[PDB]
């Protein structure tokens, strides 16, 4: 089989009678743009591992995905953001819950999988040991977007 | 939640999902997402999986593991698996939402039960596909 | 024909390091625990409220690493985890990284049977349990000298 | 880390499992015990579980799940589920410790591949029978 990705931001919270074209051809892009990326790195050679783990920051990084940067907010108003990532070559995995002070939940997944004995953290604790390893601490406003907080207070 | 999947030139199959929950979550709730096997699973026997839906129906039928199991113990093909997870057995159980997959042969999956899930795919030095609804 | 099993962990057993004092309060602990477990299945008891019994017995002996008897952390702390499933309905409940509830086996079946939720952690799963009556504790409760001095060798 | 399986007499199959964790622990570690598939299952149609062990590997291994899908899928029996995933399996990962398990039939079992493993198991009406070493 030759080398292929797929990628996803998310099923459920879409309508087409709640869309207009111009957010349509926004997700698009960017979807577009992503995976695209990822076909590149497949090609050149690079890992799988490598290659999911970028398109998920990627993803986070973008802030039309809730994941990352334009994060949901819970009912509190905070951010609470987890990622899982698992290699099929060594059934190695990593994965962090419930973290607020890292920008990407992805690579400290990926941080707890390679630099770390364990497979699990969770809270304070993953980002301790995040912080740790050089990991930057970041201040949970940066995941913070309009648009998510309207969608709380619609939600209320 | 945003997930991917990836089969390489070497054979490796791996996979990554992340997300911030949900809106109006209530704090301390972990849904499927960081869970192996529930949001997701890679195995270079099997099949790579990363899912997106209900949360807790994904943790309780541990729908990514579930894929690579049925096909690795039950004969399925990728599409049959997909199908009896997302088409069948999450709806079953009150879930929705969907998931995307690759296994070790190159075929790939991106089922979903909802009206939309953001996606694409393609393989290396093609065209990709996106898609929304459908 | 019901029937039940229980368990009080496997790895930490050396019949070279131990005494036949030790072996038999641990004998003991696990018979009670199994035959009150009988007793209920055959009064027609649930399965589910059976192993909820069960694994609060367990947690409140200070024999077993769970509940009373916990180990301490890297920090000298206690960090306790559990989950619960039900094979009739599916549904389950988990909780970790909780340090102020006496019985997470009960905080994990409170999770189950009083949220729409599977899995909570840290303090966000203790405020739930503490907003629906659930005691708070403080996990100075849980400490032993025996797992304070395999902390100190630990640290050897 | 401690836990229990039960069978009713309505035929409903229940798991608990519940832990501290490990002496000198890293803050924020999670090990199998609180996660569904890992170190709990329960299924009506097939199997009750509840694991102790190196917490990542039953984790990487999803060692509650694995019993049931290799029984429900695989056709395999409680004993040889339990053979293949405590004696083959996890070992090859580097997994040490054991579970117990009760099947929808009332087959009970104890597998470990530690040296000991404190356990208990009894019908009821029975007598127990408990158990330190192999
Ligand atoms: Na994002
Ligand atoms: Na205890």
């Amino acid at each position: 089989g030759k080398a292929v990705i797929a990628i996803h931001g998310g099923a459920g919270a879409i309508s087409r009678a709640q869309m207009s074209l111009q957010q349509e051809l926004r997700y698009i892009e960017a979807l577009s743009a992503i995976v695209e990326t990822g076909q590149k790195m497949l090609e050149a050679g690079e890992s799988a591992l490598d290659v999911v783990t970028e398109a998920v920051r990627l993803l986070e990084e973008c802030p039309l995905f809730n994941a990352g940067i334009g994060a949901v907010f819970t009912r509190d108003e905070t951010h609470e953001l987890d990622a899982c990532v698992m290699d099929g070559n060594t059934l190695k995995a990593g994965a962090v819950a419930g973290v607020s002070h890292l920008r990407n939940p992805v690579l400290a997944a990926r941080l707890v999988m390679e630099q770390s004995p364990h497979v699990m953290m969770i809270g304070e604790g993953a980002e301790n040991f995040a912080f740790a390893r050089g990991m930057e601490r970041v201040s949970p406003e940066i995941f913070s977007t309009s648009l998510r907080y309207e969608q709380l207070l619609a939600a209320r | 939640t945003v997930g991917a999947v990836a089969l390489d030139l070497d054979g490796n199959l791996a996979a990554a999902t992340s997300t911030g929950g949900m809106t109006n979550k209530l704090p301390g709730r972990v849904g499927d997402s960081p869970l192996v096997g529930a949001g997701c699973y890679a195995n270079n026997a099997s099949v790579a999986v990363s899912c997106t839906g209900t949360g807790e129906v994904f943790i309780r039928a541990l729908a990514a593991y579930d894929i690579a199991a049925l096909m690795d113990y039950g004969g399925l093909s990728l599409a049959e698996a997909c199908e009896r997870v997302v088409m069948e057995k999450l709806p079953a159980l009150g879930g929705s939402g969907g998931l995307i997959a690759i296994d070790h042969e190159g075929n790939v999956a991106l089922p979903f039960n909802t009206e939309g899930m953001y996606r694409a795919w393609g393989y290396a030095g093609d065209t990709p596909t996106t898609g929304i609804y459908r």
